[PDB]
């Protein structure tokens, strides 16, 4: 028997929270229809009354509808959904006072759940931005058409940065390897102005092409080692942890 | 047929 | 007689332990919906009343409702499904006093089934990682495209592991026979970085290749033994058995 506790407004509105193993006290007056909500989601499976002319059912999703409709309406209500089952002992009121109007549940594990994923999401955001623990390297040098060069090329030991001037079209940026041949490489446009083409790999050369001018960068402090992912993120500061489970 | 009887009596009939 | 065990909540809410040699003493009052649950994937099969007008019996799944329809109705309920069946001995209640909400079932052999499983499990992996007594070899010798090369590389007498630094390109990995020839041997890539290509093969003489540059890697303590694969896993403390029997 959880008897509810009432609002701080309407003694008619009145909270209680969901546990699998005790009964919910309803105390249904005549003439008013009681709303009985769901988890938001939840599928209505099956529902049984004591007596199903007593009360008058109503469903639309997860509202229910209710009321009485005889003398002496002293039966249960137990409504299954896909998750979990509602146990009600509704007692009809003689004297039509202290009706409810809506039932509403609150569920401890739904809210410690929801409430961990928004902490966790403000930390996760504020560690990418902390960005601390990082290493710069800048002996970088170019030769070629400086007219598509940047104004300043650095890495991080992770990504490869270019920053180019607000009055420079943005270039494309390629791979070259031992053999020099180029190829793709992935790239993020970084920046407030989105001056900054940062591509996803620390390599030794690369090739700056637009139109038919080409640059060539090459990283003059090449680290072979480079420092390891062990985080599965862009940064050390957040894990990427395994969701999907299976 | 008093209403505790008209009660005991729907109460049974009830799906 | 195994007579439902009330919870500490409430006395509407009462578990039996299943006993195939046993019956289940319900206590039904008048009036209300006495919700008997069944396992999580149980098939009903059917169902057999003493009275099929004493008792009105709906039926969702594995979801039971039954409700009293007549006076001094003592009678049995003897559901049978795939599994099991069940067994009721229904003894109506005179003074509609400490109701039965809804009877759950706990079953002992299923419990017992699941956590030996799970210790099984916690065993196995505790076994996989402890990797006690491995013997390694490190005479390994290289030549080639110096650029592709691993930082690292040894065997434990069962897989060969190729260790590269962070920023190098993981290249593919061939194997070599006596007259050169070269095929694919099958890879697992292993790590906490995803840095190390386990190869799953012990050999004098392997291939690694990336585009137009190629390195030999040669085994210089090649042992043509081994060690026996006794068990049927990739660890000798962990045994591979035979479930399907068939």
């Amino acid at each position: 028997l959880d008897v509810p506790s009432s609002s701080r407004y309407d003694h008619r509105i009145r909270y209680v929270t969901y546990n699998p193993a005790d009964v919910v006290q309803v105390d249904t007056v005549l003439g008013v229809a009681t709303h009985i909500m769901l988890e938001e989601g939840e599928q209505y499976l099956t529902h049984a009354f004591g007596d199903s002319e007593a009360y008058a059912f109503a469903r639309k999703g997860r509202h229910i509808f209710i009321k009485p409709q005889a003398e002496l309406a002293n039966t249960n209500l137990i409504v299954v959904t896909d998750r979990r089952s509602y146990k009600f002992r509704l007692q009809m009121r003689n004297d039509r006072n202290g009706a409810m109007y809506e039932l509403a549940f609150r569920y401890p594990d739904t809210q410690a759940r929801q409430t961990r994923e928004a902490n966790a999401r403000a930390a996760v955001e504020a560690a990418f931005e902390q960005r601390v623990g990082a290493y710069y390297n800048l002996k970088y040098m170019m030769s070629g058409d400086k007219d598509i060069a940047p104004v300043n090329a650095w890495d991080d030991g992770r990504f490869t940065y270019f920053k180019f001037s607000a009055n420079a079209d943005l270039p494309s940026i390629y791979f070259v390897d031992a053999e020099g041949n180029e190829s793709l490489v992935p790239r993020t446009t970084v920046g407030s102005s989105n001056n900054i083409i940062a591509v996803h790999k620390v390599n030794p050369k690369w090739m700056i092409r637009l139109g038919n001018r080409a640059l060539a960068i090459f990283n003059e402090a090449y680290d072979p080692n480079g420092v390891p992912n062990d985080t599965g993120t862009a940064s050390p500061a957040v894990r990427r942890v395994n969701k999907g489970g299976n | 047929k008093t209403p505790y009887e008209l009660a005991r009596e729907r109460m049974l009939r009830s799906g």
